[PDB]
């Protein structure tokens, strides 16, 4: 979960902990990310491609 | 580590009222001790352990946990009644005798609900109650004592006792009957005569003989003297009749008191 | 020099404590298994008490 | 379960009659109580446990019952004496205090004969015995306390007794000697000085410090104080020497009482 | 099989003096009863307990042993005045009673020397001290009980004690509050609140409860009611704080005695 | 219900020493250190050994690494 890295480099440490390689193994943790990238760039397409545009809906019918 | 705790208030204690212990759900609570002051444990009526609305254990009135306890020879003071949930009399088989006690605590893991009610008499003279609570680490409900009343008209000569509710899977710890002229009783399971027509006297001394006291105008028939829970009567699913044979003197409607014994479940006895 | 510093653990729980109780159990019961034997008593015969005796400590 | 019984009618109760109480084989009897009246404990001699016709323990007089359940501070009541067969003081050390305690019940598995026999005195007003019976499931005899009776003279200054019987296998719960002048008393075994000359102000305090109850001109050296059966006296086949060593102040008989143990045998002690 | 023996005579017994009770190394002291005359127990001061020169246990005057074992309920005879380093009141919880209530006693094994230290007072009528030991085969010291002295000043209103030593390891059986006017008292770890500022009368009432006596002008926080070591304190070394919030009505100086638990270490508490 | 644990017999080893020697051959053994010790006393060099040799009542030692 942790890593290799921060695993070994916290584990050859065996015990105690001080100085920037406790603070940084005290506060570990995994990541994520989030970005605009080909969801934004198609949909620009599609309003690219619909110009002037043209009107298209719902909601009437039989029903 | 256990913890001692002064729980909430009780809400609206006053003469004519009908209170209730609303215990917090999560912990375990091993004992809890009632202080009441301008009102006699006789006056606090219809006591009921309710655990997600369902009754657990009930009292008459606060007095029968006052003997309850007496019986048991455990500590009595004036002014203060406790629930002892974890029985201090149990002592284990295949397991230490702290086990053995502790696994009757009132665990409320699991639990929506955990109340104490009662009523208070309209005599009162000024109803004072508070309650404090020794807990332990949380627990589901489990093994619970479950203390159950029943009415029953005794005559003078012979009476028999069979309908007495027998939970499947459940135990019966021990039986007490409340009336004045009780001579002797015998206890039969099947045909099986596991408790001789004894006389008073001669069951008494048995109580005794176990470091028991023995209560007025009660018969009591202990299947735990010995503290082990084995020896209980075990309700087994195959049971075909469960009779108590009384012989009294006079004619009277007995309270019988039955200590059932079970794991709890939300949907049982 | 060594040192701890910041740990988790389960809350009332017994600890490693309780592993050396468990020690002293074991002990308990070496002791009733020569209570069992008379050979066990006469073990226990040559135990002198006196002000004096050898004493031993060092770190390895 | 334990079932309580109404033992049949004592045959021939009355005054210079040898009765007996023929016990039925088949199960295990945890405690028998003997209910007397029209007659003193000490007007019932020479009361004898048997086992297919060899005697298990003996007493002078009923008297010394009551004084034995009264050492231990066992629960004494008028017009009733008890015989207690599993020892309620048991302390498990590697087993339960249940199982130590039970262990000594007597059980009749294999048994042809198991019986209480006894006399009663000339001058009894007007004798009336009865017994009830606390049993449980069959076992063979097994371990058993065997009370064996010794009389021996004590002197104005310092006795020795050292004959007395070493059962191998066996051990010695305690030794009481009943003796009006005994100041002091020291126990040995093969020079091995267990039991220092302790005056009796000394042993009696250790006899109180637990739970124990001083008897009358009885010098009491219990081997089992703490209630573990590992702590008494194990008769082994190599011990050379079983020494007592009396420190007296007056000249009489003295009665010394010995609370054997072991696996009962057919053709054993 | 248990050793009870008359120790050596206690060197130079007189009003004004400093005795020591030097204990024979290589066994193990369950109990030692010491027995005094022509001085009172408040007249035998600074009572110490050594293993090597090293502290254990610690009494202002030997009334302090005497109300230590009437806490417990324990056999008091005037005239004598016991040690009891086996605790017996402890319950086995994975083990027998009798493993955890022997687990106490004294061993000597790798000692250099056992001493119980202590001042005759000057006024000493006419001092005369005298000691038995009640032993069991040698054990190292092991587990042991410490018992601790600190005099801290309250106050009338709200007094904290934050400031008890917290060993590494070792556990807090129970703590004794000597002063007259305490009205509740509140005991915290980590800012959690184990024990609600409890009333004097609730404590002692619970107290009680387990069969503990109240002493006289002390409020004690027993940790170990149940009899079970492991709901005593454990003193973990992440703790950071251990207080106590004492509610006096007067301004006086208290002492706090407190019950350490541990196995002793040549270089530890 | 319950599981009980197991109660056995352990190490326990009794060593008797059965010292069996003929009253007359001992008496002749008892003679010959007699002798021995006679020997030690002719010579300055036996007087010597056991001028190192005292007795104490214990020993102690301490220390740390
Ligand atoms: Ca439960
Ligand atoms: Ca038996
Ligand atoms: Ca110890």
């Amino acid at each position: 979960d942790a890593l290799q890295d921060d695993f070994i480099a916290y584990d050859d440490r065996i015990k105690a902990w001080l100085g920037t390689h406790d603070r940084h193994k005290d506060f570990l943790a995994e990541i994520l990310d989030h970005e605009r990238r080909v969801k934004p760039v198609y949909r620009k397409l599609i309003g690219n491609i619909i110009d002037a545009s043209t009107i298209r809906a719902a909601s009437g019918v039989e029903l | 580590m256990r913890s001692f705790l002064n729980l909430n208030s009780i809400p609206n204690v006053a003469a004519g009222n009908s209170c209730s212990i609303k215990l917090p759900i999560g912990q375990t609570y091993e004992v809890i001790d009632l202080r009441y002051s301008g009102v006699t444990p006789s006056q606090i009526k219809n006591v009921r352990v309710e655990l997600d609305g369902r009754l657990l254990s009930t009292y008459k009135t606060l007095n029968d946990l006052i003997l309850e306890n007496t019986r048991h020879k455990r500590k009595i003071k004036a002014g203060v009644v406790s629930f002892h949930f974890v029985r201090p009399e149990m002592k284990g088989v295949n397991v230490t005798d702290l086990v053995q006690q502790r696994m009757f605590a009132l665990g409320t893991v699991g639990l929506t609900t955990c109340e104490i009610k009662f009523d208070i008499d309209e005599a009162a003279a000024g109803p004072k109650l508070s309650a404090i609570a020794q807990k332990s680490v949380g627990t589901a409900p489990s093994w619970l004592t479950m203390r159950r009343n029943f009415f029953k008209q005794l005559n003078n000569g012979t009476t028999e006792i069979a309908d007495l509710p027998r939970p499947v899977g459940y135990r019966i710890a021990a039986i007490h009957i409340k009336a004045a002229g009780v001579d002797a009783v015998e206890f039969q399971i099947d045909g099986t005569k596991w408790r001789d027509l004894l006389k008073k006297a001669d069951n008494d001394y048995i109580l005794e003989q176990y470091g028991k006291a023995v209560l007025d105008n009660t018969y009591t028939i202990d299947f735990m003297l010995e503290g082990d829970v084995y020896q209980s009567v075990l309700l087994d699913q195959m049971i075909q009749d469960l009779r108590l044979k009384i012989d009294s003197t006079m004619d009277e409607q007995a309270e019988i008191i039955v200590e059932y014994m079970g794991v709890w479940s939300r949907n049982g006895f | 020099t060594s040192v701890p510093t910041n740990q988790s653990v389960w809350g009332n729980v017994s600890t490693g404590l309780d592993a050396l109780i468990s020690g002293w159990a074991r002990v308990e019961q070496i002791k009733a298994a020569k209570a069992s034997t008379g050979q066990g008593r006469v073990e226990q015969a040559m135990t002198p008490e006196l002000d004096n005796g050898a004493a031993v400590v060092v770190e390895a």
